[PDB]
DNA sequence: GCTACGGCTATACGG
DNA sequence: GATTCGTATC
């Protein structure tokens, strides 16, 4: 009389739908974080939705927290719905983190933060970033272990005017946690992957064998295998798979089986645009589905830069120069359309059509990379700082003004070979 | 001095039996009503195909007498933020309402595609703790708008466009219950202009009967207009340039359609076109994009549309 | 004080019988109001077609002496965000009638320039309060509206004003102002307006101003062309003939003479040549493509500014090159 | 840096009142008020269009004012959290309202503020974190110079005088309004005309009482005008000076004398020109 | 000047104008000027209207030298006027309200011997609609009740404190000299009612008619479903009031007369919500049976 | 099921203050009704701060309780339910300009009540002007768990007068200092509301170090049984202290043994019993 | 004298 | 989506 993702829930660590390597590394990290030494303070779990990112922490705490606790068992999940009377919503998480640090000896309990505060609001987002930053840099000799399961999901289109970006596009850990936290030596980011087909089939078969009377009663036990295979091959979400299986089993008719559609990742979308999709051989259908399901990813200028930086992976880069010229020319034309959706459609349709007429069997492809634009902009900012310093020291010594363009082109190069080459002589 | 409900509201379905179209989905909803074990659902489809009416009918047939305090119909018109999800939805879900066996409260979050991200994140938490007593019933035109973590624990029932037979059946029921003189060609024209939208067909029939009386093709077409996505497809697929130019100048320009609308409809039709080569399709998309840029800059004129048609015909027929 | 008004504001129709042209829409809404029930309307069409003068006249004819407390009008000149839609419209359309007069009309002029969030929040207000409130939507661009909002709105298309309606309105304006207009000048007004009453009214006001004696003098075609700086058909035909037949030097000289003796702009001449070239034989299909593409490019360049002489030479060369595909 | 100052209220109700007024003003203006502790006196700096506040607190104010440092003329500069200083001064004046001096020291930086209260030895320790600035930044922070080319020092009526309450009301006339952002002060050979011009809301507040001290005009922000009005309430001697389209000077002075006089000056930069 | 009125007491007019504060905080107001005095009419969303009257006897130098019009109307803002009349005092500040006809600012000259403040406000064209639209019909009054100002103010403050998203009005009279008048609140806490006392000190008079304003009936309850966002617009108005009179007709229009020179009379009118739910009235009636 | 009336000014004030503080501890206040006393308690989201208020039968003028209702929990028989704190705190507040003549709270889950009263608490407020206000806040029946700490903690014992403590707490602010360092010595007793500082990457200053302190005496201590440098939170401590003086009928007792065992608090009234438990730090 | 209240203010949120 | 490496298992 309830949903099948409950009741038929994992009871031990073996029942958890997770790969062996993932389980072993998560357990190693947890055991390292429960030692008296505090090499790692927080464990930043991340991954797609419903990838056993929550059901494994409780099972680990069932056989880890009591062992290392003192004598004189579960988690301390943060409730984001508790509206305290004399407490602002920003201060709710502050109080949570300031009261959860007292669980060290005789009160040890893992701190699980899955439902993050409204990080879409800038003020509380930076307050949370500061609070977790204080946790890493805390002078406290002993702190309890802490886990932040940031479920990555593609934030859909919104009516927010600007509100910067990042958290308005994706709900990844990089859009919530800042670079200082990610690169902190005491942070361990163990990412999670979608559940493999084998474990999904195993668990679905376990559910089916645990309830077969109604399956055979509704002449579905003989058709169970195809349904299980289709469900385990269409989605990598365990909870969604169980819900779909329950919906199909409880039903009585010929309703087609449907499941949630996964969002195509950035590298995945780049590969689909460059190489294609094995499922669909029609370019128009694939492009239309890609734009309809994920338009927040194909609209960013990074994806065009991604194609520009990754189209040299087809046949390791041995394709004709004319194809590359056409691709880059059309990319420039799309850049010259001020971000219209038509330009976004054309810049991918042309690439897919070009990489279709030259598709040759038995040609190894290379690897892709993120566009090298952040490095370039950081170097440009460094050069800006250098030019500003040079012009500042220039005006302080002598009354001569020099334009930044000339500094970049002429002054910048000759300034060392003049000043430092005469410092030698002094 | 009107006091007369529109035909859209007048013959609104109150049972899960007169809802035409999507026979399998309606049968599944009937099974849910019979049993009561309603799972979380996210109904998705084109506008005006019974998405909201089906949810309301299933809520009426599940809660029954407890419909007054068993359903919380929230919508885009009402305030839907993180605060409202954390207080009103939380209290409604947390409410201990006695219900018949196998019955759960139905939080009707209609137009859930327009909800804020933080509200959906709080919905995740409230649904994780309150799903043994309450069952959320989302209703949106696009399932992708609802975040995947929410879709993880919600069953998906995507609605399809109503066929020309179910719409005809419901229209005939309305005609019989209203005693309206009809013509076969008139009903065919109503179905054609409906484009699978039952509410639009009902509105067109009501307008035709109230303004002209007898419902035939002439009276339907003298008040309702042929869909412009079809004239756009006709002009884009015209082999000869003169034919397309005439189809534009007489059926989209003098008819009173803005150039920007003509460009957007052309882009959509090209996206959803068929029997055209991929290179031709992308070249047409590029031409439509150039024309769209020219329209947006402020050069919106018939000349730009004619140039777009000329470019399309040139890339279709070569040199 | 109505005399101290622009002719586009003091000639605004006050009753449905003064809204010429849109006869089908007027008849349909009259049938609706006479039969009591009025569906949620949506008026669409080019600007200046009477999409507001019709709805305001309908509101006046429905709510006599009560056009103020029964009708709420919101336009782009005021904020129409989420808060406005969720508070003001809801409060107005959620209250009982003043004197049980009927339903509460809500006129949303220029609803195209509205955020999609507001357009989606308005739909449930429209559907949940349809018993005592009927919404009217005025928009010039249909692509700006949510498809669901279009679904829950009966669509009336305000087509460009036909020649007969504009002629009748011009006759009424002439009678009211005691003016005289030549039939050729009236046809020039028809072609200049291209389905827009406000353009005709403004040009007539400017012509009356341009006349030394607005009483004993007749507004001729020359006045109608001089007051707006528009090219006469004769000069456009001469320019087209010079470009199509004479050599490059004489064509350029004729173009310069036409654009200098009267001050005519180049874009107006381009539009006139385009219009005169539509009803041409042009057997070869490539000539049409060349003409349309090159003239559109030149018009786009003119819209961004530049050298008028170079643009005119480009026009001449483009037309000559396009008509070389003829032979 | 053995900075150890001692403040008391009962033995002198004027110097402590001046110190409290300065602390309240610097707290109201902005955060992180600079404290330039010299050997001769003390200056509570408040430097960000935005106005600047400068005061001269004589060493006679503090019973054991000792500032010893290796820098020039024993100059110690230390930016401090004025909010915490405001809180501790509020606590101390609450203690006085309810005979222990407010002894302060520089513990390590940190201000070892402490004072006892009797309801009963209730020692209220109020350590406040404080930074220490260098000479280069201290030399960078300097009091602005006002050229007296035509600066007219309109002598404001004393508070104790009969006209004092009327002039205070005249100053606060524009405060009660809500849509007031910029105030166009005008001074003529003398009377004060508080004139505020908007799109439709006109204002011609004028003072008719006798005043002591061509025309002078300046436009200043109403945010600083409330601060000036609050300052005018405490100090008996008050001088308001107007620079023609250049600046505005609200010169307050507390003549302790013999004994060094204390003054506080707030320079207002015309938010917009004439 | 066509109009010129001088007053010595500013706190009274200040409170009278501040009674309009709960309405649009920064918007336009209409000021009718006639021989009787000057008035302030404010309407929000065409659902609620408030009218404040200041009689001639309140002032001391009322002239009204205009002759071409029986009444003179002008549209100005509210915040600036309230701030000007909030001048308080130290010596009486004699206001010099003036208006020199069409195209002239509504000048407020304040003289305090030492201070000669003069304030001018430009006039906006018109509200441009029939203001007299919320007036109740004096033939179909459903009920007429009089309640003291303090009790109603306390009840409205209590409703505001507990949220009170929507409000109901319950009025019923019995032949056994037992009259019941109370307000129901649909808030986050559910349906909460506030029963006013039947004593004549609180409720001086209660007469439930039958849509004719003449026949008094017993056992019939008049339900008025009013949105509280408009019902709280007169919360502070009753705070300075002595007696408050309630009038609601069958047209769903509430009329509240507030009275504290013959004092100040505040005549407000409110529209009634459509009451979509049929069971809402039924459940209110069932709740009122206890 | 039960009925309890509060016909007094001070009793109503202390009831409102206790409800407000329990709301400032957790979003929903949990109330357990018994045949001898009314117990309202709240617990933090981290299971670290727990406060229980026990209004005895003598607190209510008419405290009836009939557990013969058809949830119910048996150990004596007591009925427990959970109600929203933010909804109960806006009911018990004293209106300004008027006075609460009678404040009674009751519920009847029997078959007599209709669906409108089903799972709806009844609280009735009567003004001095005879104005009667009715509210129906919703509730959900739950089960009560008595945390056995007071029976086990009764380790050093400290009894101090709450006047100076309350003054120091109201002088403190919950946004600048979030710690309480209660240090008691044989010579003097000191309470410091300090704040640990957090250093950034390049030895920056991420968190300030406000160190408000207060030392009074040892003789003034009513009972200083040393038989200590304990540290705990501040925000809940101030509210629990301010609970008491709201009734004009004031001291408080301290219980703590080890840095791991939570510190126990208890201050009593003629009809109100107050208890607070806070988990401290074990950083020796 | 203390109160209960009017005005001030620090401020979490708003758009 | 493609590559390289890596166990685990039938
Ligand atoms: N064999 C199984 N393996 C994993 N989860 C299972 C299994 N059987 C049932 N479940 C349920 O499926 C759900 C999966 O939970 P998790 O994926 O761990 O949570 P999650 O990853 O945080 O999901 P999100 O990110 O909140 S959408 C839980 O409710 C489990 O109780
Ligand atoms: N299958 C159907 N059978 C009968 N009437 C229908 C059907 N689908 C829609 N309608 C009519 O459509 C009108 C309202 O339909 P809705 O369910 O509100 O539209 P919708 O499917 O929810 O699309 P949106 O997104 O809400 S615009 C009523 O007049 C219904 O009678
Ligand atoms: N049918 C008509 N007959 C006579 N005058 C008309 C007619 N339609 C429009 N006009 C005139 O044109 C003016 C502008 O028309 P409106 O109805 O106010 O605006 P509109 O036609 O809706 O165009 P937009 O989209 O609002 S800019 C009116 O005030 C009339 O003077
Ligand atoms: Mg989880
Ligand atoms: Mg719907
Ligand atoms: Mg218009």
């Amino acid at each position: 009389g309830e949903q099948w993702y409950e009741k038929f829930k994992p009871n031990c660590l073996e029942q958890v739908a997770i790969h062996k390597r993932k389980l072993k590394d998560v357990q190693e990290a947890l055991d390292a974080m429960f030692l008296p030494n505090a090499k790692h303070r927080i464990l930043l779990l991340s991954g797609p939705s419903g990838c056993s990112k929550s059901t494994v922490i409780k099972e680990l705490s069932k056989i880890l927290v009591p062992k290392y606790r003192q004598n004189s068992h579960k988690v301390t999940e943060f409730r984001g719905d508790c509206i305290v009377n004399d407490l602002p919503q920003m201060e709710s998480f502050s109080e949570f983190l300031k009261g959860a640090r007292y669980l060290v000896m005789s009160n040890l309990s893992l701190i699980l933060i899955e439902d993050l505060p409204n990080v879409f609001h800038i003020d509380t987002r930076r307050r949370f970033q500061q609070l977790i930053l204080q946790w890493l840099y805390s002078s406290e000799p002993l702190l309890p272990p802490l886990v932040i399961c940031i479920t990555e999901c593609e934030i859909p289109e919104n009516d927010n005017n600007y509100r910067k970006f990042g958290i308005d596009y994706t709900f990844s850990a990089e859009t919530i946690m800042n670079k200082e936290i990610l690169m902190h030596p005491r942070l361990k980011r163990i990412k999670f992957n979608p559940i493999n087909s084998t474990l999904l089939k195993k668990h679905l078969k376990f559910i089916c064998v645990q309830n077969m009377k109604m399956l055979k009663e509704k002449n579905k036990w003989n058709k169970r295998q195809e349904v299980i295979d289709y469900i385990a091959q269409e989605t990598g979400d365990i909870r969604s798979a169980i819900t779909t299986l329950q919906f199909w089993a409880t039903s009585s008719g010929s309703l087609p089986i449907s499941t949630r559609e996964s969002t195509i990742s950035y590298f995945h979308a780049i590969g689909k645009v460059i190489h294609g999709s094995h499922s669909t051989n029609n370019d128009n259908e694939m492009i239309n589905n890609l734009f309809e399901n994920s338009n927040n990813l194909l609209s960013k200028e990074d994806f065009k830069l991604g194609i520009l930086e990754n189209y040299n992976t087809f046949n390791k880069g041995e394709f004709s120069i004319s194809d590359a010229s056409s691709i880059v020319d059309c990319l420039s034309e799309c850049d010259n359309m001020n971000g219209l959706p038509e330009s976004n459609e054309y810049g991918l349709r042309e690439v897919r059509k070009t990489f279709r007429n030259i598709s040759k069997q038995g040609h190894n492809h290379g690897t892709v990379y993120f566009p090298r634009e952040w490095k370039v902009r950081k170097l440009q900012n460094s050069f800006k700082v250098q030019a500003e310093d040079w012009l500042n020291v220039s005006l302080y010594k002598y009354n001569a003004v020099h334009s930044f363009r000339n500094i970049t082109l002429e002054f910048g190069y000759y300034a060392p070979l003049i000043r430092k080459c005469q410092s030698y002589k002094k | 001095l009107s006091l007369q409900l529109p035909w859209v509201e007048k013959y609104r379905p109150q049972v899960l039996s007169d809802i035409v179209g999507n026979k399998e989905t309606i049968d599944r909803l009937q099974q849910i009503a019979k049993d009561g074990n309603m799972p979380h659902m996210i109904i998705s489809g084109m506008p005006g195909i019974g998405k909201t009416t089906s949810v309301h009918c299933l809520a009426h047939e599940l809660l029954g007498r407890s419909y007054a305090d068993g359903v919380l119909e929230l919508n885009a018109s009402d305030d839907r933020g993180i605060d409202v999800v954390r207080n009103q939805i939380k209290h409604f879900a947390q409410k201990k309402l006695h219900l018949p066996p196998g019955k759960h409260k139905i939080v009707i979050l209609d137009e859930a595609d327009s909800m804020t991200a933080g509200a959906q994140q709080a919905l995740r938490r409230t649904m994780e703790l309150y799903s043994n007593s309450t069952r959320f019933a989302f209703a949106c035109n696009q399932s992708n708008k609802i975040i995947e973590p929410l879709q993880s624990r919600c069953a998906i029932l995507r609605y399809s466009k109503l066929s020309d037979e179910d719409v005809l059946k419901r229209l005939l029921q309305i005609i019989k219950l209203e005693d309206v003189k009809y013509t076969n060609d008139g009903l065919e024209a109503i179905i054609f202009t409906a484009e699978g939208d039952m509410r639009q067909a009902i509105n067109n029939l009501q307008s035709t009967v109230a303004g002209h009386g007898l419902v035939n093709a002439d009276n339907v077409f003298k008040i309702v207009d042929s869909p412009h996505p079809l004239i756009v497809k006709k002009m884009l697929l015209a082999s000869n340039l003169e034919d397309s130019i005439q189809i534009l100048r007489t059926d989209l320009w003098k008819k009173g359609y803005s150039s920007i609308d003509i460009v957007t409809t052309s882009f959509r039709v090209t996206k959803n076109l068929a029997q055209v080569k991929e290179s031709v399709r992308l070249e047409m998309i590029k031409e439509i994009g150039l024309t769209h840029m020219r329209i947006l800059e402020g050069v919106g004129t018939y000349l730009q549309l004619a140039s777009m048609l000329a470019k399309i015909h040139k890339l279709n027929n070569k040199a | 004080s109505k005399e101290n008004l622009p002719w586009v504001e003091k000639y605004r129709p006050e009753t449905l019988d003064e809204v010429y042209g849109q006869n089908e829409v007027i008849t349909t809404v009259r049938k609706f109001v006479d039969e009591g029930k009025l569906p949620h309307l949506l008026f669409y069409g080019p600007p200046g077609t009477g999409k507001t003068s019709t709805i305001v006249a309908l509101a006046r004819e429905i709510y006599g002496k009560n056009y103020s407390n029964m009708v709420l009008e919101l336009n782009a000149s005021d904020d129409r965000g989420i808060d406005v839609v969720r508070n003001q419209i809801k409060d107005f359309a959620s209250t009982r009638q003043i004197f049980s007069k009927g339903f509460k009309l809500i006129i949303l002029d220029e609803a195209d320039a509205m955020t999609n969030a507001a357009q989606n929040a308005l739909r449930r207000v429209i559907e949940r309060y349809t018993k005592n409130t009927r919404f009217c939507v005025l928009a010039n661009y249909a692509h700006k509206l949510t498809p669901a909002l279009l679904s829950r709105c009966t669509r009336f298309r305000f087509q460009p004003l036909p020649q007969e309606a504009i002629e009748r309105r011009i006759a009424n304006v002439l009678v009211h102002e005691k003016l005289k207009l030549s039939p050729n000048a009236e046809k020039a007004l028809i072609e200049l307006s291209n389905g827009d009453m406000r353009r005709v009214l403004n040009v007539l006001q400017s012509c009356k101003a341009t006349l030394d004696n607005p009483d004993e003098d007749e507004i001729s075609d020359d006045v109608i062309y001089e007051c707006c700086g528009a090219p006469r058909p004769s000069d456009l035909k001469a320019v087209l003939k010079s470009i199509l037949e004479d050599d490059w030097g004489t064509a350029h000289y004729t173009l310069n003479k036409v654009r200098s003796a009267k001050g005519l702009a180049l874009i107006d001449l381009i539009e006139g040549i385009v219009k005169i070239l539509e009803d041409y034989e042009l057997q070869n299909e490539e000539t049409r493509v060349h003409l349309l593409t090159k003239l559109a490019d030149i018009e786009y360049s003119i819209s961004k500014g530049g050298n008028d002489q170079i643009q005119g030479s480009a026009v001449i060369g483009a037309i000559k090159a396009s008509f070389e595909n003829e032979t | 840096m053995k900075l150890k100052l001692i403040v008391n209220g009962c033995e002198a109700p004027d110097d402590y009142k001046l110190l409290r007024t300065t602390i309240n003003t610097v707290a109201s203006l902005r955060k992180t008020a600079i404290l330039r502790f010299n050997s001769e006196r003390l200056t509570i700096i408040s430097t960000p269009d935005t106005g600047q506040l400068w005061c001269t607190i004589p060493h006679d104010v503090f019973r054991l004012y000792t500032v010893i440092s290796a820098r020039e003329l024993n100059t110690i500069t230390m930016e401090c959290n004025c909010d915490s200083l405001l809180s501790v001064f509020k606590r101390y004046d609450r203690v006085m309202n309810q005979s222990s001096n407010m002894t302060i020291k520089l513990q390590s930086c940190a201000l070892g503020i402490t004072f006892e209260e009797i309801v009963k030895v209730i020692m209220h320790s109020f350590k406040v974190p404080v930074k220490l600035l260098f000479r280069a930044q201290d030399t960078r922070i300097q009091e602005p110079m006002i050229n007296y080319i035509q600066l007219m020092m309109y002598k404001l009526p004393p508070i104790s005088g009969e006209f004092g309450s009327a002039f205070h009301g005249f100053i606060r006339r524009v405060e009660r309004y809500s849509n007031v952002n910029h105030i166009h002060l005008m001074g003529v050979k003398v009377e004060l005309k508080i004139i505020v011009n908007e799109l439709d809301w006109h204002l011609e507040i004028c003072w008719n009482g006798p005043l002591d001290s061509s025309t002078h005009e300046v436009i200043i922000r109403c945010k600083d005008w409330k601060v000036c009005s609050k300052l005018y309430a405490a100090f008996e001697e008050v001088v308001l000076a107007i620079s023609h389209d250049e600046s505005c000077v609200f010169h307050c002075s507390l003549d302790r004398g013999p004994r060094e006089r204390g003054q506080i000056i707030y320079y207002i930069a015309r938010s917009k020109g004439l | 000047n066509k109009f010129s009125a001088s007053t010595v007491h500013l706190e009274h007019i200040t409170t009278a104008l501040s009674c309009l504060t709960p309405f649009g905080s920064k918007d336009d107001v209409l000021i009718f000027i006639d021989a009787d005095g000057l008035s302030f009419v404010r309407e929000n969303n065409h659902v609620i209207k408030i009218q404040l009257l200041l009689s001639r006897e309140l002032f001391m130098s009322y002239s009204y030298r205009n002759e071409t019009e029986d009444h003179m109307k002008l549209c100005v803002k509210i915040n600036h006027i309230l701030d000007s009349v909030s001048v308080m005092n130290r010596d009486i500040v004699e206001c010099t309200l003036s208006y020199d006809g069409h195209g002239s600012p509504f000048v407020l000259i304040f003289e305090d011997s030492f201070i000669s403040e003069r304030v001018e406000y430009s006039t906006y064209l018109i509200k441009d609609f029939d203001t007299n639209g919320l007036e109740l019909d004096r033939e179909r009054i459903s009920f007429e009740a009089i309640i003291k100002g303090e009790a109603l103010h306390s009840a409205l403050k209590d409703l505001k404190e507990i949220g009170c998203k929507e409000c109901y009005v319950y009025a019923k009279t019995e032949a056994n000299d037992e009259n019941v008048f109370a307000l129901i609140s649909k808030s986050q806490l559910g349906f909460s009612k506030i029963k006013l006392p039947s004593n004549r000190s609180i409720l001086e008079k209660l007469q439930v008619f039958d849509g004719d304003s003449t026949t008094v009936i017993d056992g019939f309850a008049v339900i008025g479903f009013f949105d509280f966002t408009s019902f709280d617009k007169i919360r502070k108005s009753t705070k300075i009031a002595s007696k408050v009179l309630f009038r609601m007709d069958v047209h769903g229009v509430l009329s509240v007369n507030i009275l504290s020179y013959p004092g100040i009379v505040i005549e407000v009118c409110m529209l009634e919500k459509e009451s979509i739910d049929e069971a809402a009235q039924t459940e209110i009636e069932l709740l009122m049976e206890t | 099921s039960f009925k309890a009336t509060i016909t007094e000014s001070g009793k109503q004030n202390i009831w409102f203050r206790a409800i407000y503080v329990l709301s400032t501890i957790q979003d929903d206040i949990k109330i357990t009704v018994t045949t001898n006393e009314l117990i309202a308690w709240s617990m933090n989201e981290t299971d670290t701060t727990l406060c229980q208020v026990r209004f005895q039968k003598s607190f209510f003028e008419e405290y009836e309780f009939k557990p013969h209702e058809i949830g119910v929990q048996v150990i004596h028989k007591l009925y427990s339910f959970r109600v929203n704190g933010r909804h109960l705190t806006t009911i018990s507040r004293k209106p300004d300009g008027d006075g609460i003549k009678s404040f009674t709270i009751a519920v009847n889950n029997t078959s007599t009540c209709p669906e409108s009263l089903a799972n709806r608490l009844i609280v009735v407020i009567e003004m001095d002007s005879l104005i009667v206000k009715e509210y129906c806040p919703q509730f959900q029946p739950i089960k009560y768990d008595p945390i056995i700490i007071n029976l086990k903690y009764k380790i050093n014992y400290i009894c101090c007068n709450s006047t100076l403590l309350k003054n120091f707490l109201d002088n403190c602010n919950v946004n600048v200092t979030d710690e309480v360092k209660l240090e008691i010595n044989v010579h003097r007793l000191s309470i410091t509301a300090f704040t640990k500082a957090v250093y950034g990457k390049n030895n920056d200053l991420l968190r300030n170090a406000l160190s408000m302190s207060n030392t009074i005496s040892t003789l003034d201590l009513e009972h200083y049984c040393l038989f200590k440098s304990i540290i705990f939170k501040l925000k809940d401590f101030k509210n629990f202290i301010t609970i008491g003086p709201s009734w004009k009928t004031d001291n408080i007792s301290l219980w703590f043994c080890h840095p791991g065992d939570p510190i126990l608090m208890q201050m009593q009234k003629p009809g109100v019993k107050l208890e607070l438990v806070e988990v401290t730090d074990s950083n020796i």
